[PDB]
C-alpha cells in the first residue's frame, strides 16, 4: 500500500526513536502546549538535525511537498492510536518555523525551483478574500452516484470543466467537498540591507492557497519562509498558448556583546564625555549646533546643512519614509484606494504616513503645503493617531511616533518644537567648512546594536525630587529682567526622558540638571523680539 | 557537406589528447581541469575561446564562425559525452535536477530501434557551453550587421537601454500520465508552446488508453532568461542618422552582468524569431558572451605638445566655431566638456555632477552651441529636454503591438550615463516634471509615492539646462516677485547660472554684423585660419590625458576663504533679485579643481585658482 519510487519512510528514525524516548529524557512548553491545550497546527522550530547531520535535514528541503505530508499524517496517525478519544475532525499540519535564511536572498535563483526559502520585506497591498475551488470532484450519469476514489492526493482541479452542468455550484458546492478555500494576494518588497542602490527591488507576489490567511498580521516585518512555485501564464485566454515565462510565487507556510555596555558606563563619570559624544556622534554636521539637540537626544537659505541632515536620518534609521509636497496632493499621500480596471478586482490602499509608526517621517517645506491637506496631520499632532474615514473604512490607524522638523496669529502652539534659524553674520565659521568637509572628504556593526537591543529593557522612572524643579524654574525669573503660563512647559518631560535614556541610567546625577534649564532660554530667544 | 561524426570526433582529441602553447609553451591540461569540475558539478558554465582553437586550427575555426548553431550543439554533444569517462564517484546530488538526472540513468541501466525513444541531449546536461568571439574578426556597428549576416557569429557594441527582470525559461517540459507512468518530454525552443493534450506515446495509442497528461514543474529543466535593448555608440554613428536598437537575448550564467546605460561588448548568433504575402520574421541576439568596458568603473618625443603648448589658445579656440563670440562663456562649456569623470581616488562623488543653468532662449541663438557639446565630447551622448512627455519617466498604458508589459522606462536623465545631459525648453515641462528634476538635484533621491513604481534612480550624468525668459526679456523697474517666474529656490540649487541681455553695445554691435557680413564670402567659416582638423586627432590626443589624474593641494584653500568675507558685503547692499550662499565656496572648489588639469604640476598654482573666482565676478554685476 506504498510506492517506493520516493523513498521516505516515517521520520527515518522508527528504530531510532525507541532509545529516543529513554535516553533524551535522562524548553517543556514545547511538549506542554501540545497535550494541555490541544492547539492545532502544530508549530516545529528549526530543523536543528542540521546540526547533527545535514543528510536528514537536506532531504526535507528538496522535496518540501512530499514531506510535509509526511510529518503531518505520522504524527496524526500516532495519536489516533494512542488518544482515540480526540479531535480527529480537525486536522493539525506540522509547520516548519524560523527556517534556514536562504543565502544571498537578493540573489534567488531559479535553480532551487521548489525548495523552502526566506524572504524578509514589508508588506505593501493586500487583497480581499479570494475564495477558490478546493478538492474538486466530478458528475457521472449512472444514477449521480460517485464513489471516493480521489482520497489521495495528487490530482488537479482544471478549469473550463464546469462549462456545462453548472448546477455544481448548488449541487456539488457541500457534498462533493468543494467549499470555497481562502487565499489572499500579498507583495512584499525586498530589504537589500542598505545597498548601494544599484539593481532595483524585487517585488514578490505572496498568495498561497493556504487557509492561515490573516492569522499572520499584514503590515508588519517579514520572516515569511516559503516554496517557491511556478505557473504558466496562458498568452491569450481565448487561446491555448503558454508563453515560455513563469511568474514567480512563493507558498505560505509560516506562524560579549554585554561585556561592551558596561564599559560606557565607566567612563560615562568623567565630566568631558559631553565633548566626545558631541564630536564622534554624526561627525557630518555643519554649524548651528542647537538643531542636533532634536536629533541628538532624541535618536540615542533652505537646504544649508538642513535637507542633508534629513538625509542623516534616512540614511541612519531605515525605518521611515521620506517624502514632500508640491508634487503629491492630500491623496497623494494616503488613502488612495482603487481597483485595476483591467482585472476588475478592488484594492484597499494605504498610505505612507499610516506605515510611519515607530520612526521619524521626513517632511520638509511645510509652509508650502495647501490648506487642504495638513488634515491629516493635525489629528495625529493633536491625537497621537491618525484616522482615515472613507467609504469603505472608518476607524483610527495607530500613530504612536514621533515625528519632528523646523521651521523658519499665536495658533502655531500645534507644533511640538519651534525653532528659527538665526544669522550670526560671522565670515570665520563658514571658514572650517573647506577644512573640515573639503579636506577629510566592522564599526558599522557596532552603532547598529545600541538602538534595538539596550534600549529594548530600558524603561526610566521619574524620582520625587526631579519633578517639581521645573515649575518653581519658569514662576520666578520670568519677572527678572523684563508664553510660559499655559501648561506646555510640563509636557517637556517627554523630552526629558532622552537625559535618562543616556548612560542607561534609570537614576538622575548632577549632569542632566541645568541641561534642561538652559532650553528654556533657547526657546525664549527665538520667541523674543 | 562534411561528416558531424568527423568533426566530433576532432573536437573530442582536440580537447582530451592535443596540446597547447598557453603556459610556456607546456601542454598542462587546460580545459581537462575544467571538465574535471564539471564532472564534480563546480563549474555550472563552460567557456570555449574560439582563440586557443585558432592558434592551431584555422579551419575549424572558419567552420565555426560561417555557422554558430550547428557546431554549437555538436561542442555541447561533445561534453556531455567526455562527463562519463570523467566519472569517480556518486553524485552527491546537489539539486533536485541531478536527483532525477541519476533516477533516469538508473532506470536506463535497468531495462538494458525507435528514433524516439531516449532522452533528449538538452535534458541530462546540467552544463552550458557559450563562444568568446575570436579577436580576428573586427567587432561590427549594428547598422551593418543586416540581413545577409543571419547564422553568423557576430560581435557589436552599444548600450543598454531597456532590461526586463530576470525570469524563469524553459527548456524542456516535462508531462506524466496517470495510465503509462513513464515520463513524456517536449523540447521548446520557440518563446511560445502549445500544451500537450493526448499523448503521442506508442504505448498508449497502441493500448488505446486515457493517456491523460498533467504537466509538472518538477523535473523540468529551466535556465536563466533576460530580455534587453541595445542601441548604437554615439560617437560612431553618421550625424546624418540616429542610432538604432537591435534585440539581445542572454541566457543562463551570462545573465546578470549587464547593467541599464553601460557600455557592453556581446558575442552571439544572429538568429530568427517566429511570431505564429510571405515569409516574414524578426530577429535577436541569443548572447554568449558579455564584457563591460573596464572604464566604466567608479618614435621621438616631440609628438606631443603638453606643458610647453598652451591648452587654452588651441584647444578652446576650435570650440564652437559657429557661435559668433562669447569667449568667456566659451570657457566654462570647456570646464563644462570636461566634467568630473577625472576625479581625485579620496571618495569626493560629489566632483562629476556639474549642472550649469543657462537662461534665455532666443538670446545669440545660443540653442545652437549644444549639438557641438555633444559631438566633440567623448563619452557624450545627445539628449533632448523636449523629447517626450512626462510619462517618459513614470510608467503608463499605450497601445502596443510587439512588447512589453508593465513598462518600465526612463527619460534623457537615465539615457546619458555619466555623461553630458542637455536639457531643452525647462519652462514648457509641467509643474510635476519640475520636481522629478528638484529631486535629481539632491543627489540621487528620486521618491516616488506611486504603488506600483517604487524605483531609485542612479542620475550621475552632468546637467545642462536651458531655460526661455519669462515671455520677454527681463526689465529692472520690476521689483522683486514679479522680476524673475521661474522658481527662485530652484535656481538656488544650481552651481552656476548664466543670462545674457542684447544690451545696445555699438562696439559689440558692430562685431556681430562683421562676422555675418563674411558668411557666404568663401567656406572658411573661422576665418582666423583655425583648420577644423579630424575628429580622430583631438580624441586620440585627450583620452592619453586622463590617466595622469592630477591631484589639488589642500593648503592652498587657505587663500580662498578671504573671496566669502567681500562677496558678502556686496551681497547685503545690492539686494538685488539675485542672491548666493556658502554655495560659492562648494562650487569654488569644484571650478578651480578641473582647471589646473591643464598645468600638471600642482606644488604652487595661484593664477588658475584665481582665474575661476574672475570668471564668477564677470558674469554678475555687468553694468
Amino acid at each position: 500500500l506504498v510506492i517506493w519510487g520516493t523513498d521516505v519512510n516515517v521520520a527515518a528514525c522508527k528504530e531510532n526513536f525507541q532509545r529516543f524516548l529513554q535516553r533524551f529524557i535522562d524548553y517543556m512548553q514545547r511538549l506542554g502546549e501540545i497535550n494541555v491545550i490541544g492547539e492545532p497546527f502544530l508549530n516545529v522550530n528549526c530543523e536543528h538535525i542540521k546540526s547533527f547531520d545535514k543528510n536528514l535535514y537536506r532531504q526535507l528541503i528538496s522535496y518540501p511537498q512530499e514531506v510535509i505530508p509526511t510529518f503531518d499524517m505520522a504524527v496524526n496517525e500516532i495519536f489516533f492510536d494512542r488518544y482515540p478519544d480526540s479531535i480527529l475532525e480537525h486536522q493539525i499540519q506540522v509547520r516548519p518555523f524560523n527556517a534556514l535564511k536562504t543565502k544571498n536572498m537578493r540573489n534567488l535563483n531559479p535553480e532551487d525551483i521548489d525548495q523552502l526559502i526566506t524572504i524578509s520585506g514589508m508588506v505593501i497591498r493586500t487583497s480581499q478574500l479570494i475564495p477558490e475551488m478546493q478538492e474538486a470532484f466530478f458528475q457521472c450519469q449512472v444514477c449521480a452516484h460517485t464513489t471516493r476514489v480521489e482520497m489521495d492526493r495528487g490530482r488537479i482541479a482544471e478549469p473550463s470543466v464546469c462549462g456545462r452542468c453548472h448546477t455544481t455550484h448548488s449541487m456539488a458546492l457541500i457534498h462533493n467537498r468543494s467549499l470555497f478555500s481562502d487565499k489572499q494576494m500579498i507583495k512584499l518588497q525586498e530589504s537589500p540591507e542598505d545597498m548601494p542602490a544599484g539593481q532595483t527591488p524585487h517585488t514578490v507576489i505572496l498568495f498561497a492557497h493556504n487557509d492561515l490567511v490573516d492569522k499572520v498580521q499584514p503590515g508588519d516585518r517579514v520572516n515569511v519562509t516559503g516554496i517557491y512555485r511556478a505557473v504558466p501564464i496562458r498568452v491569450n485566454p481565448r487561446v491555448s498558448n503558454v508563453k515560455s515565462v513563469y511568474k514567480t510565487h512563493i507558498d505560505v507556510i509560516h506562524y560579549f556583546s554585554e561585556k561592551r555596555v558596561e564599559l560606557l558606563k565607566e567612563l560615562s563619570r568623567k565630566p568631558d564625555i559631553y565633548e566626545r559624544l558631541a564630536s564622534a556622534l554624526a561627525p557630518s554636521i555643519y554649524e548651528h549646533e542647537d538643531i542636533k539637540k532634536g536629533i541628538l537626544l532624541q535618536l540615542f537659505d533652505p537646504g544649508t546643512s538642513k535637507s542633508q541632515l534629513l538625509q542623516y536620518v534616512y540614511n541612519l534609521v531605515p525605518r521611515g519614509q521620506y517624502t514632500s509636497g508640491k508634487g503629491s496632493s492630500a491623496v497623494g499621500l494616503t488613502a488612495y484606494v482603487m481597483k485595476d480596471p483591467e482585472t476588475r478586482q478592488l484594492v484597499l490602499q494605504t498610505g505612507a504616513l499610516v506605515l510611519s509608526d515607530n520612526g521619524i517621517c521626513c517632511i520638509d517645506e511645510f509652509d508650502k503645503m495647501n490648506e487642504s491637506t495638513r488634515s491629516v496631520l493635525h489629528e495625529v499632532m493633536e491625537q497621537q493617531t491618525l484616522s482615515i474615514a472613507k467609504a469603505g473604512i472608518i476607524c483610527q490607524l495607530n500613530a504612536r511616533t514621533s515625528v519632528l522638523a523646523a521651521a523658519n496669529h499665536t495658533l502655531l502652539s500645534r507644533f511640538d518644537l519651534i525653532f528659527l534659524l538665526l544669522d550670526p553674520q560671522d565670515e570665520a565659521y563658514d571658514r572650517r567648512l573647506a577644512h573640515h568637509l573639503v579636506a577629510l572628504y566592522l564599526d558599522m556593526a557596532v552603532l547598529k546594536d545600541y538602538i534595538a537591543y539596550a534600549h529594548s529593557t530600558i524603561m526610566p522612572r521619574l524620582s520625587e525630587e526631579a519633578s517639581q524643579a521645573l515649575i518653581e524654574a519658569y514662576v520666578d525669573m520670568r519677572k527678572i529682567g523684563s508664553s510660559a503660563y499655559p501648561r506646555q512647559l510640563e509636557s517637556l518631560i517627554r523630552l526629558a526622558e532622552a537625559h535618562a535614556k543616556v548612560r542607561l541610567s534609570n537614576k538622575v546625577e548632577a549632569i542632566d540638571v541645568e541641561e534642561a534649564k538652559r532650553l528654556h532660554r533657547e526657546a525664549l530667544k527665538q520667541s523674543a523680539t | 557537406l562534411k561528416d558531424y561524426a568527423l568533426e566530433k570526433e576532432k573536437v573530442k582529441k582536440f580537447l582530451q589528447e592535443f596540446y597547447q602553447d598557453d603556459e610556456l609553451g607546456k601542454k598542462q591540461f587546460k580545459y581537462g581541469n575544467q571538465l574535471v569540475r564539471l564532472a564534480h558539478r563546480e563549474q555550472v558554465a563552460l567557456y570555449v575561446d574560439l582563440d586557443d582553437v585558432a592558434e592551431d586550427d584555422p579551419e575549424l575555426v572558419d567552420s565555426i564562425c560561417e555557422n554558430a548553431r550547428r557546431y554549437a550543439k555538436l561542442f555541447a554533444d561533445a561534453v556531455q559525452e567526455l562527463l562519463p569517462q570523467y566519472k569517480e564517484r556518486e553524485v552527491v546530488n546537489k539539486d533536485v535536477l541531478d536527483v532525477y538526472i541519476e533516477h533516469r540513468l538508473m532506470m536506463e541501466q535497468r531495462s538494458r530501434r525507435s528514433p524516439q525513444n531516449q532522452y533528449p541531449a538538452e535534458l541530462m546536461r546540467r552544463f552550458e557551453l557559450y563562444f568568446q568571439g575570436p579577436s580576428s574578426n573586427k567587432p561590427r556597428v549594428i547598422r551593418e550587421v543586416r540581413a545577409d549576416s543571419v547564422g553568423k557569429l557576430v560581435t557589436v557594441r552599444g548600450i543598454v537601454t531597456r532590461v526586463s527582470e530576470v525570469k524563469p525559461k524553459m527548456v524542456v517540459a516535462t508531462y506524466t500520465c496517470d495510465q503509462c507512468g513513464a515520463e513524456t518530454y517536449q523540447p521548446i525552443q520557440s518563446p511560445t508552446f502549445m500544451p500537450l493534450i493526448m499523448c503521442p506515446s506508442q504505448e498508449c495509442q497502441t493500448n488505446r488508453s486515457g493517456g491523460r497528461l498533467y504537466l509538472q514543474t518538477r523535473g523540468s529543466r529551466f535556465i536563466k532568461f533576460q530580455e534587453m535593448k541595445m542601441q548604437e555608440h554615439s560617437d560612431q554613428v553618421p550625424v546624418g542618422n540616429i542610432p538604432r536598437s537591435i534585440t539581445v537575448l542572454v541566457e543562463g550564467e551570462n545573465t546578470r552582468i549587464a547593467q541599464p546605460g553601460d557600455h557592453v561588448s556581446v558575442t552571439g548568433i544572429f538568429l530568427p524569431i517566429l511570431r505564429t504575402q510571405g515569409l516574414l520574421s524578426e530577429t535577436y541576439l541569443e548572447a554568449h558572451r558579455i564584457v563591460k568596458m573596464n572604464k566604466s568603473e567608479d618614435t621621438r618625443e616631440e609628438l606631443r605638445q603638453i606643458a610647453e603648448e598652451d591648452f587654452y589658445e588651441k584647444l578652446a579656440a576650435s570650440i564652437a566655431p559657429e557661435i559668433y563670440g562669447h569667449e568667456d562663456v566659451k570657457k566654462a562649456l570647456l570646464l563644462l566638456l570636461v566634467g568630473g569623470v577625472d576625479q581625485s581616488p579620496r571618495g569626493m562623488k560629489i566632483r562629476g555632477n556639474i549642472n550649469i543653468c543657462l537662461m534665455g532662449d532666443p538670446g545669440v541663438a545660443k540653442s545652437q552651441l549644444l549639438s557641438y557639446i555633444d559631438r566633440l565630447a567623448p563619452r557624450s551622448q545627445y539628449t533632448t529636454g523636449r523629447g517626450s512627455s512626462g510619462v517618459g519617466l513614470t510608467a503608463a498604458v499605450l497601445r502596443d503591438s510587439v512588447s512589453g508589459e508593465l513598462t518600465l522606462e526612463g527619460g534623457a536623465l537615465v539615457l546619458a550615463d555619466q555623461g553630458v545631459c542637455c536639457i531643452d525648453e525647462f519652462d514648457k515641462m509641467a509643474e510635476a516634471d519640475r520636481t522629478a528634476i528638484h529631486e535629481v538635484m539632491e543627489q540621487q533621491t528620486i521618491s516616488i509615492a506611486k504603488a506600483g513604481i517604487l524605483t531609485t534612480l542612479n542620475a550621475r550624468c552632468s546637467i545642462l539646462a536651458a531655460a526661455n525668459p519669462a515671455y520677454g526679456r527681463y526689465n529692472p523697474r520690476r521689483s522683486l516677485e514679479q522680476n524673475i517666474q521661474l522658481p527662485a529656490a530652484l535656481l538656488s540649487r544650481f552651481d552656476l547660472l548664466w543670462l545674457i541681455q542684447d544690451r545696445p553695445d555699438r562696439d559689440n554691435d558692430l562685431r556681430l554684423a562683421q562676422h555675418i557680413t563674411y558668411v557666404h564670402q568663401h567656406s572658411r567659416q573661422p576665418p582666423s585660419q583655425f583648420e577644423p582638423l579630424d575628429m580622430k586627432l583631438m580624441r586620440r590626443y585627450i583620452a592619453m590625458c586622463r590617466e595622469k589624474q592630477p591631484m589639488v593641494p589642500e593648503s592652498l584653500a587657505d587663500y580662498i576663504t578671504a573671496a566669502y568675507v567681500e562677496m558678502r558685503r556686496e551681497a547685503w547692499a545690492s539686494k538685488d533679485a539675485t542672491y548666493t550662499s556658502a554655495r560659492t565656496l562648494l562650487a569654488i572648489l569644484r571650478l578651480s579643481t578641473a582647471l589646473a588639469r591643464l598645468r600638471m604640476v600642482d606644488v604652487v598654482e595661484k593664477e588658475d585658482v584665481n582665474e575661476a573666482i574672475r570668471l564668477m565676478e564677470m558674469s554678475k554685476d555687468s553694468l
